[PDB]
């Protein structure tokens, strides 16, 4: 109740300080063979996602109702930083164009509506997501409900019908 | 690359009829959310009354 | 409204 | 003096503690490490089979000589569920079938077909015409749910008809610049050795062909570990090992 603790007990701060050169010695040692491959692993997953899929702001996941009658997917939004970055470029084109003389504004249109096509379709995207953490808030209070009704049921012998828990399908969860 | 070239102008003229197919889907769901919005809001009117 | 609005997705289809 | 050591000043309780501290985390690093490698792997396999092997037709794609930056794919399609390809039978015969019945309710009765110079801003479809070029609807009888999800349908063999055309005459660029790459590559061959021996050693690359593979005309290229990717010195810890 009244001692140093593990840490506090430790050496003066100089020497304390080799003492961490030297563990920071044996901590890269323990690094060098076992973090190597770690690099090239990320080199092959990355360079996979930068034709696949690298680039997403939102994600397809599936949307049901709860008496499940249709079923629709969401957004794969993606980031347009480069898209936008192509039509600079052709903004460029022309400017460089007029430049060397002595369309740029219908870009610029290109440009905003490539924003607001990403914004609306990001706040659909953020409509989806709260209305599924509703679904899942009530998928607990549906689960526990239902249990009683299941007691209930067979309390009274109904297993003949008993109200049954329902949850969200992994097309709306693929993560 | 001359035929390479060509052949992306007829994607850009392939994919310009690929707009109106979603428009067709959104027809039949427009109208599935029609027959029942119908129904919702005259019972509505029902119990006002 | 109820009606002629089925009659009017049925004509404008 | 360098013969005396922060280890000497320690005290035989803290040098214990260092150690084992230090050992724990030099087998936890390692272990960690190596579970990272190993869900590298697992993310690596699930990517490639959730992109990659759910597709039926592959992303593959062109890129120009000129310009290697520039790229041409056939179109995407994925694994069929069953009903794609009995609906696609089923549909095309009970279609020609529903061309020759002739019953449902007709609204076309009121409309009578006239002209317009242009109508919208034109478009156009390539190659041989489809079988729905043929076989599409009229534009006052779709007027029923189902009869829209078979225009749906109709227009989705539309789609197969256009991506296939389009992706035969692409394949077939494919193969001709594919002779075409194979015997330049034999052509610059030819004349780098023909250079070396008049003495003109110092061959520009712009008088060699461009060899213009990108890694994503051929994808799975793209999947591999480049080391040249990896860190330097990452690369020099490398260069030790044996094989």
């Amino acid at each position: 109740t009244h001692r140093l603790s593990k840490e506090e007990i430790t050496i003066h701060p100089q020497i304390y300080r080799e003492l961490q050169e030297e563990m920071r010695q044996r901590v890269e040692e323990s690094r060098k063979p076992t973090a190597l491959e770690l690099a090239r692993e990320n080199i092959r997953t990355r360079k996979m996602r930068n034709r696949f899929v690298d680039n997403l702001a939102h994600d397809r996941f599936l949307v049901r109702s709860f008496s499940k009658e249709f079923s629709v997917a969401s957004f794969r939004t993606p980031y347009v930083d480069g898209s936008i970055k192509l039509f600079q470029q052709q903004i460029d084109e022309l400017l460089g164009s007029e430049r060397c003389s002595s369309a740029v504004i219908k870009l610029q249109q290109l440009i905003r509506l490539e924003e607001i096509i990403f914004n609306m379709r990001n706040n659909f995207s953020n409509e989806l997501l709260k209305l599924r953490d509703e679904k899942e808030r009530l998928c607990g209070t549906l689960n526990v409900s239902l249990q009683r009704i299941r007691a209930i049921n067979e309390k009274l012998k109904d297993k003949s019908f008993h109200a049954d828990d329902v949850k969200l399908t992994p097309e709306e969860m693929p993560g | 690359d001359d035929e390479i070239d060509v052949l992306r102008t007829d994607r850009m003229l392939v994919a310009q009829l690929v707009d109106e197919l979603e428009l067709h889907q959104v027809n039949a769901l427009c109208l599935f959310l029609l027959k029942k919005t119908i129904r919702n809001k005259f019972l509505g009117v029902k119990r006002e009354e | 409204e109820v009606i002629e609005k089925v009659l009017d997705i049925q004509n404008l289809y | 003096t360098p013969t005396v050591r922060a280890e000497d000043f320690l005290l035989p309780e803290q040098r214990q503690a260092f150690n084992e501290e230090c050992e724990m985390e030099i087998h936890k690093a390692r272990e960690d490490d190596y579970y990272s490698l190993v869900h590298n792997e697992f993310v690596q396999h699930t990517i490639k089979t959730e992109c990659w092997d759910v597709m039926e037709v592959q992303r593959s794609k062109i890129v120009s000589m000129t310009d290697p930056e520039t790229e041409v794919h056939n179109f995407h399609l994925r694994k069929p569920c069953a009903q794609r390809a009995k609906i696609q039978k089923k549909i095309k015969l009970m279609r020609a079938i529903q061309i020759k019945t002739e019953e449902c309710f007709t609204l076309s009765s009121l409309v009578k077909r006239a002209k317009e110079g242009n109508l919208c801003t034109e478009q156009q479809v390539c190659g041989p015409p489809s079988d729905v070029d043929e076989l599409l609807y009229d534009t006052l009888d779709v007027y029923t749910g189902p009869r829209a999800t078979i225009q749906l349908i109709l227009l989705e063999c539309k789609i197969l008809h256009e991506k296939k055309s389009f992706n035969i005459r692409f394949d077939t660029l494919r193969e001709r610049k594919s002779r075409e790459l194979n015997l330049i590559a034999e052509r610059n061959g030819r004349c780098v050795r023909i250079m070396q021996q008049l003495g003109e050693h110092t061959c520009p690359p712009n008088v060699l062909f461009t060899p213009v593979f990108d890694i994503e005309e051929d994808p799975q290229t793209v999947f591999e570990v480049f080391d040249s990717e990896i860190d330097p010195e990452l690369l020099k810890l490398a260069v030790k090992s044996d094989d």
